[PDB]
């Protein structure tokens, strides 16, 4: 097995607060 | 880029890379692989390069 | 009139690579409860980083 542990809550919060959508829907995309 | 009109260089120091093997006798366009790869890139992190 | 055939030592495939799999040839005790085994490059080894 391998080891992995969660980060601090504050770090997770700020990171999640900045996640723009990768794919959007606009009528002008070539 | 998909049209023969633009070329792009991406500055990555190091990265995790994955790869696929294809039969030489099967015509294909590999655009969807890159497209879905782009579909998972966010300021938090990126998936492995295909 | 008897026949023998050893199994080959080296891998025999279209493409052969080298991967990191600790203790893959271990034989003694169970050893430390710690392991590192990456998949071949055809898969995603993100979970290890």
């Amino acid at each position: 097995d391998i080891i992995t542990r969660p980060t601090s809550d504050s770090i997770a919060a700020v990171a999640n607060a900045t996640k723009p959508a990768a794919v959007v829907s606009d009528p002008q995309s070539m | 880029v998909k049209a023969g009109r633009t070329r792009v260089l991406v500055e990555l120091g190091h990265y995790v890379y994955t790869l696929h093997y294809y039969d030489p006798q099967i015509s294909l366009d590999e655009a969807p692989i890159l497209e879905e790869w782009l579909s998972k890139i966010n300021p938090a992190g990126i998936p492995p390069v295909p | 009139m008897q026949m023998y055939q050893m199994t080959p030592p080296l891998p025999e495939g279209a493409v052969n690579r080298i991967v990191c799999m600790t203790n893959w040839a271990s034989l003694g005790d169970e050893g430390r409860g710690l392991e590192v085994r990456l998949p071949p490059p055809t898969d995603s080894s993100v979970h290890a980083y």
